[PDB]
Formats: structure tokens, sequence, C-alpha cells
RNA sequence: GACAAUGGUAGGAGAGCGUUCUAAGGGCGUUGAAGCAUGAUCGUAAGGACAUGUGGAGCGCUUAGAAGUGAGAAUGCCGGUG
RNA sequence: UAACUUGGGAGUCAGAACAUGGGUGAUAAGGUCCGUGUUCGAAAGGGAAACAGCCCAGACCACCAGCUAAGGUCCCAAAAU
RNA sequence: ACCGAUAGUGAACCAGUACCGUGAGGGAAAGGUGAAAAGCACCCCGGAAGGGGAGUGAAAUAGAACCUGAAACCGUGUGCUUACAAGUAGUCAGAGCCCGUUAAUGGGUGAUGGCGUGCCUUUUGUAGAAUGAACCGGCGAGUUACGAUUUGAUGCAAGGUU
């Protein structure tokens, strides 16, 4: 079939996630952990949490072989955003955006 | 083999077993129409093209008759409020061609 | 409007200086939460008309029901206490449609309350024929003594 | 006969109802012109 | 309704070749982009090239009426400030006559897509030499 | 009553959002921008419809005139001689004698010079 | 200075073109097994042998 | 039939469309209402239907009546997002 | 084919260019102020390269029909080398 | 023939409250799971949050951020297309390639050719380098009362009317 997990509501700006995702997109799932583990980003962690998570979907609750699974599709979502302040000087004031993310990615087997 | 008629204020050329679009006639569904009004007849045995020619007249069916696509005529005048929209369907007949 | 609601009577910012519109108060039409600019008025609907055109329509609206055959004709009806059973056991003996308006002399109590239970029928008395309540209905039962009553009243 | 009822005939008009359009007639000035006095909300000059 | 549209399966090409001996350069020119254009076919249509390619050979013999060989000038500026350069048509028919034919016949194409390609369908050469030899160059001549 | 009507404005919006499909970027998604080039859409429509009347003329004319000069004559004194023949084709529309049957244009042509 | 004229999202992509980051520049460690980063020390199992 | 007219701002006149509620009539609706989305549909325009998904409980049609009755501009107001 | 009277409802009171008769200015001004006509204003279409006011000409709608007006006919660009 | 959550009280909800001000004083935003909490046992990945199953339920893309769920905006994939070109971004003509409808002179895309300087306001005159608007959605401007007049309609008519 095609397994897929998600991270809902991950604490980064999905257009920065958006960098690493276009690394893995489409690579035989035992390179995709080493190429997560291996670049100097900082959302490699909290991806590489959610691409071994559907690859525990696909041994359990499924029977597939996880050496026969590519990255079939990943992808980040934009979450709620968090409105915050930050005081600028002479009483002016600008709002930030703590951004979020939601991160999917779907492994097959091709079959 | 080829003639050319005048229908709708309109040359028109033709040749056997044709569909043609002509505006609307005043024949009705089925009911064959002939032409009268030919101007030329020729293609490949024989040239007549004169004034007009007095016979071998187009016996051709009449096929359907309809109305076109609906254009919608627009037009406004800019800085002045003044627009205007109407709509539009060209009413037809479609012809098959029997005879020349 | 803009009096009525709550707030206002403060400028929010400079006439000048700043980027925004000139604004006057926060309770303007425009404002989310500002005054309505018109609308509705605590106000009254009636009016009236000549008293012969109201007779003349009061007229109207039962020569049309006896121009078809609305009106029916009966006596005085006989009750001892209120009962709906035998009111509506007349009503369908008398091939009548659902709404009939049942127009008797005097007010009356022995038939307003065997009769008011019914969807459609309504009693009424010669003292409060309506030209509303006419045209209403479709069938009419009225006694052998209103009738004469209306027609002393109604010119 | 409540359900068909028809006023006289010439008796009934809808109201005239400015500042709905460019097609009404009425749309963007509402029948008063360009700028001046009599284009302003109660401005006019007083009767006589 | 019914006319006809030339289409790349439907359009050839010919080639020809005619000599600027005792021509006039406009006189020329004017003969040869109307043939560059494709409109003395019947199948022309304005969207695609029906033209047809032309090689002008003895372009070092182009004649000019009157004092154009001393007035003429070309001029052509280099986008520098103060980067204007002036020839004459003297020191042009001399000096490179294959530029000279080349700018007098593609200032009378249109200045498009289909018209920048079609000002290469013309190929000039001084002296009555080509090499386009394996084209059959038909012989065409003025009028 | 109070009318809240909303339901209304998104129609028409939407009618004419899509009646601008195709059109580069903001064209066809934002009202404001869609509804102009709507606009503008219909009158050139208007405008174009007279002018394709005025093309094909002289495309015709040209191609006419290009079949004419190989029999040696203009396109100017052609339609003289067809026009003082009698024969009287809609000579511009019927660009289609000059490519389907030649011969019966070698056939005309002879007929205009007969009239010169 | 302001921008006088918000940036089409067409303009904005294309800008972007150059963004994307590259690959680690991995091999494959011939004691671990697993992946290493060239010229740099297995972080799963031991030594460098260079 | 015949003939005439039919560019148009300020402005005058007329005929209409649609929203919300009411009266009466007559319908539809878990075998699926409104609403939303999709379409290559119909009318001269405002507009109307139909099929299809989603939705899960109210809605239309006829004739009249009554209006907080129609939004692209107000450095408009509020919210969301670039 | 209008004219007039009686009534309901108005908008307009910043006009412009060109041609012609003048004042002022310097027989300056795309100046300014009057008379006279037209066009724009409130007018789209063809021509004057582009060009509100110049020349032709007044768009109900559709047609891959014809005759023409100003203006044109070597190529750009339809039509006379 | 009143509102129905930007409406109706400022306040449908712990509202004269957060908050703002030395003070008098100003003052918001904030409703909706389902018929019933039956509010997800147990397994798996993970530090957890969050997921994928199995369940409850009529329905979980009804999972407490919980009815529908539009547009802006942000993405993932693909059918046509694009790296010699001077573009108010379209319209008319048109090859090619790709599909197949409310079945009708089909829908998508668009090599190339013609024509073509946004909208509103204010002006004699604005493509205007004059104004205004980032976009999207909602709210937002000739009303009501009582009098005068003029018109049409109706009822009576030297009477008419409360």
């Amino acid at each position: 079939m095609e397994a897929k997990a998600v991270a809902r509501t991950i604490r980064i700006a999905p257009r920065k996630v958006r960098l690493v995702l276009d690394l893995i997109r489409g690579k035989n799932a035992a390179e995709a952990i080493a190429i997560l583990k291996l670049t100097n980003k900082a959302s490699s962690p909290v991806i590489e949490k959610v691409l071994m998570s559907a690859l525990a979907n696909a041994e359990h609750n499924y029977d597939m072989n996880t050496d026969e699974l590519v990255v079939k599709e990943a992808y980040a979502n934009e979450g709620p955003t968090l409105k915050r302040f930050r005081p600028r000087a002479q009483g002016r004031a600008s709002a930030i955006n703590k951004r979020t993310s939601h991160i999917t990615i779907v492994v097959s087997d091709g079959k | 083999m080829f003639a050319i008629i005048e229908t709708g204020g309109k040359q028109i050329k033709v040749e056997e077993g044709q569909e043609i679009f002509v505006e609307k006639l005043d024949v009705n569904e089925g009911d064959t129409f002939t032409f009268d009004k030919v101007l030329f007849v020729g293609g490949d045995s024989v040239k007549v093209g004169a004034p007009t020619v007095e016979g071998a007249t187009v016996t051709a069916t009449v096929n359907k008759q309809g109305r076109g696509k609906k254009i919608t005529v627009f037009t406004y005048k800019r800085r002045k409020n003044s627009k205007r929209k109407k709509g539009h369907r060209q009413p037809y007949t479609k012809l098959t061609i029997d005879k020349i | 409007n803009r009096s009525a609601v709550s707030g206002g009577g403060r400028k929010p910012w400079k006439q000048k200086g700043t980027g925004r519109a000139r604004q006057g108060t926060i309770r303007a039409p425009q404002w989310r939460g500002g005054g309505i600019v018109f609308g509705p008025t605590p106000r009254s609907y009636a009016y009236k008309m000549p008293k012969k055109m109201r007779r003349l329509a009061l007229r109207s609206a039962l020569s049309f029901k006896v121009q078809e055959n609305g009106l029916t004709v009966v006596d005085a009806f006989n009750f001892e206490a209120p009962k709906t059973k035998e009111f509506k056991n007349v009503l369908s003996t008398l091939e009548q449609p659902k709404k009939v308006l049942v127009v008797t002399e005097n007010e009356d109590v022995n038939v307003e309350l065997s009769a008011r239970n019914i969807p459609g029928v309504q009693v009424t008395t010669a003292q409060g024929l309506n030209v509303l309540d006419i045209t209403n209905a479709d069938s009419l039962v009225i006694t052998e003594a209103a009738a004469k009553k209306v027609e002393e009243v109604l010119g | 006969k409540l359900h068909e009822l028809k006023p006289a005939e010439g008796s009934r008009k809808e109201r005239n109802r400015v500042g709905r359009g460019v097609a009404t007639g009425n749309g963007k000035t509402s029948g008063r012109g360009h700028k001046g006095q009599k284009a302003r909300s109660g401005g006019g000059v007083r009767p006589g | 309704r019914q006319t006809f549209m030339a289409n790349e399966s439907n359009i050839e090409r010919k080639w020809y070749v005619i000599d600027a001996e005792g021509q006039t350069l406009g006189r020329l020119s004017s003969e040869v982009a109307s043939i560059l254009r494709g409109k003395n076919k019947v199948t022309y249509t304005p969207h695609v090239d029906t033209g047809d390619y032309v090689i002008v050979i003895n372009a070092s013999k182009i004649e000019f009426t009157g004092n154009k060989e001393t007035d003429k000038v070309y001029y052509r500026h280099s986008n520098h400030p103060g980067g204007i350069k002036s020839i004459t048509a003297g020191e042009l028919r001399r000096t490179n006559p294959e530029r000279l034919i080349e700018n007098s016949i593609k200032g009378m194409l249109p200045s498009t897509r289909l018209g920048e390609k079609q000002g290469k369908k013309l190929f000039v050469y001084g002296g009555a030499e080509h090499p386009h030899a394996a084209q059959q160059p038909e012989n065409y001549e003025l009028r | 009553p109070r009318v809240k009507g909303g339901t209304v404005t998104r129609a028409r919006r939407k009618k004419t959002i899509k009646l601008a499909k195709g059109y580069f970027g903001s064209k066809h998604t934002l009202y404001k921008v869609a509804k102009q080039q709507v606009m503008k859409s219909g009158q050139y429509a208007f405008r174009d419809r007279r002018q394709r009347k005025r093309d094909f003329r002289k495309l015709w004319i040209t191609r006419i005139n290009a079949a004419a000069r190989q029999h040696e004559m203009s396109y100017s004194r052609l339609m003289n001689g067809l026009k003082k023949a009698g024969i009287d084709i809609n000579r511009k529309m019927l660009s289609e004698i000059a490519i389907s049957d030649e011969k019966a244009f070698a056939q005309l042509v002879t007929k205009a010079k007969d009239a010169l | 200075a302001v921008p006088k004229r918000r940036t089409s999202k067409t303009r904005k992509n294309k800008r972007r073109t150059h963004f994307k980051i590259s690959v680690p520049g991995m091999t494959e460690c011939p004691n671990c097994g697993e992946y290493k980063l060239s010229h740099r020390v297995c972080k799963n199992c031991g030594s460098y042998n260079g």
C-alpha cells in the first residue's frame, strides 16, 4: 500500500523545512536516514523522527519490507502561527510570526 | 467538381455531399431546398462562369435549424459611467448538398 | 443611531499628522460596532379610508361568496354546552370545505367554543364581519337571524 | 381569492431608490449633479 | 468559414539567385524583400513564412543614383556616451557590399519574430560565386 | 427586516472570476483585476469582430494579386475587367478558385482580358 | 528605499531558484557500513582509518 | 406589412432582475433542505435551472405586501493572509 | 416637421481648439477679451507616424459579402514600379 | 411582517472584565463535538507533542483548535508549453499536441500574425509623472414622522369627510 506519518504543529517555519524536504523527496529510504543525519540544518532531526515513524508504520500494522521503500511523497504545510510583538524605537511596535508546520511523509513499496 | 452559389448576401463554394452552415432560410426541417442563384460551376470537367447561370442549380437538403453559440456583446466608456451588455445568438440552418 | 450607541465622544487620533484616515468617533456608521445610519423606527402602519368605501368593500366580500356558492344559510344553532364533536359532524354533513366562516346573530357561547378548536373554523358575529375573513374563507354558515342583521346594517 | 390579489392598474409604483449603480440612472451623484451647495446633505438655500 | 491556411506540413520553399549588376540598391531591395516575405505565392498566410530562399551575387556591382556615393551616410550608435559611428555608401560598396545589401533589404521586412526568421533566408555574396550549389538555385530575374 | 445579504456577492464574483481563466497570474484569481480584464476583453472582442471582416479582405486581395501577376496582370486591371465583363463572383472571398481549380482561374483571366 | 510595486509570485519563485541547498557529500563507511561524511570520523562506530 | 428610429455624460421618463420577511395557495425534503464546490446549460441584461461531489435539516414555487434590499473605491472600519 | 401655452422634475453659471471679423499685446504667445461657425465636452470608427479640438464620417446586433469618403497604390502596409 | 453572533445591549461566553490612564475616564475580543461522552481500551514509532492502526459512533476529513468550511495565501503531482526575446498581459486569426461535454458548428494548451497606454475621481483636457485602492472577506451612505403641492387610482359627487 502506501504508509504515511505526520507531525502536526512543529515549531519551525515551513519554508525552512521545505529546504530539507527537497533533498529526501524520491530517495531510497535507506539513504534518507543518513542524508537527514549528516546535514547542517536544524529541521533535520524533527524530520528524522517523522521518517522513522512512517517506516515503523510499514513493518508494523502493515506488512512491508523496509528495504523496498522509497520516499514517495514528502511535504510540509502551514500550521497556526503565533503572533508576537517586538518593540522598535519611538513607541513603534513590529509584529512577529512564530510560524509552525505540518510535516507529512509518505513511504511506499512501489506495488 | 464544385459550384459557387450566392444565398444570404454571401457567395459559397460547394461540392457534392458537403455540409454548409447558411443564415436562417425560410424552409423547415428535413424538406429540401434548391438554390437558384448559381455564379460558377466547374472544378474538374466543365467550366461555366458567367454573370449568372441558368441550370444545374444546387439541390440540397435542409439538415438542421438552430441558434449559434451566445456571444456576449459588451462595451464601456472609461471614466464615464456608461457600460452596456447585450447577448446574441445568430440563427442558422445547416444544409446537406445533394446535386449540382 | 450615533446618538444612542454607547461610547463615542472622543476623537481617536489627531486630525493631521498620522498616516490613517481622519475619523471622528469609534461609533460612526462604517466602524465595526457603530451606530446605524437609517433603519427601523418604532412607528405605526394603520390608516383609514372613507366609510362608504368600507361598506362597499364589505359588500363586495359577500357578493363574491354569493357569486359562487360560498353562502349557505342555516337556522340558529342549538347546544346545551360546548362540544366540538357534534359541531364537526354538522360541518361535515353540509358538504362544507375546510375553512368556513360561521356568522351568528349575536355573540354565542355554545358555538364559539365548540368551533374554535378546529383547523379552519372561525366563528364571528354580525357586529364583527371582516373584509379579510369573509375572503379568507370559501364557505359561509350564517343563521336565519344574523342575515337580516347584516342586511339591515350594511348599505 | 386571497392568493390572487391585483391592485388597480396604475395605482402602485416602485419608489425611486437612488444610489444603486450606474444602470438605474441615479447611481453616483444620485441626481444632484456635481459639487456645490445643492449637492451637500441638508444643503439648500432656504425657500424664497 | 472556408479559407485556406498553410501549415508547416504544407509549405515548400524554393531557392533563387539574382545578379545585382547594373541594379539600383532600392529597386533591387524592394523586389527581393517581396520574395523573402513570400507574397508572390498564392498560398500567402500572414502567420507562417511561405517565403523563399534568395541568393544575391555580384553585390560589389550595385549602383547609386546621383551623389549618394559620398552622401547617404550610415550612422550607428554603440550605446556608450559619444559612441556614434559614421560611414558612407562609397566606403561600404567597396569595403563591405554584402552588408550594404543586407541592411537595405532588411529594413524592408517587418520587425517581428517572423520577420527576423525571414531575414535569414537572404544570402548575400559579392562576386559571382556562392557556396549554395547543393540547393538547385533557380535563376530569377526582376521586373 | 434585516437583509444581511451575503450569498449574492460571492455568486456574481464567482461568475466573473470564472469568466477569466487562462489569464496570466493574478488576472485569473482576484476579483478586482479579473473584472477589469473582463471589461477590456469584452471591448477588445467587440472591436475585433469588426476588424476580422477587414483583415481577411486584405488577405484575399493579397493572394488574388499574387495569382493574377503570374498571368501578367495586376489586381486592379483584373478587377476592372471582371466588373466590366459582368462576371461578378464574390471575387475577393472566392480566392479559392485561384488555389483549387487553376484552369478555371485561367478561364476568368482570359475573360477579364476580353473585357479589357 | 521602499519597493515601488509588490513582487509578483512568479518573480519570487524565479529569485528563489538558487536558494536550494546541496547534498552533504557523504560516503559509505568501510567499517561501520553505515554512511559517513567524507574526511570525517564515523559517528556510528569507531575509527577513521586514514 | 411598409416605412422611420435605435453614440451618449449631467439630467428626465419607462420596464425589469435579485436578497430578507409576511399573507394566502399549492409543493419538496433523511430514498437527503439550505450552503459550498464542479461543469462544456438556458435568457437581451440584471439572472435561472440541471447534473455531480461534500453537507446533515430545513427550504422553495404562485400572487400580492413590507423593506436595515444589491458594494470596487470613502489615506473607509474589523479580521485573515501575502 | 415642428411651434406655442399650461403644469411636474432637473442639470448648467471653471469651457477648449481650429477657421474667420476685431480690441489688447510687440500684426508675440497653446496669451487674453468679444462676434461668427464647427468639432471636443457628451463621439466610438478611417486618415494627420503617434496626436481630445485638424480632414472624412455619426457605432442597435451578427456575417471569412459588395460600393465608396478623406487619404492613397516600390517594401514595412491593402491597391499603378 | 424585531436581531440572530462584525447583527442585538459596550457585554449570548465569569463584561464594565483583559487592557490603557496619576486621575476623572476610555474599553474590547471570546457561542456551536455528538442523540448519548459512549471523550479513543490495547499495539506500534517517538523523551514528549504528534502520529499509524484497533476501537466508540450513523459519521472521527464529528477527536474538546471539535456543525458547514469560501477567498486571499502556501504547497505536492502532473497534460500542453517556454532559455534571440522589447510584452496594460488581452482580443481576432491559427498549426501542432492532449483529452472527451448539460452532445454542440466540443474542452485544454498555444508556435506565429494583426489590433491594442489599467480602473475610479476630478477636469477644457489624465496612459498620465494628478487622486485613491497590497490582496481577500464581512460591515458601510436619500430614511422616517408630520405638513404643502403635483400626478395616477378609487368612493361619493354641490356636496365630500371625520
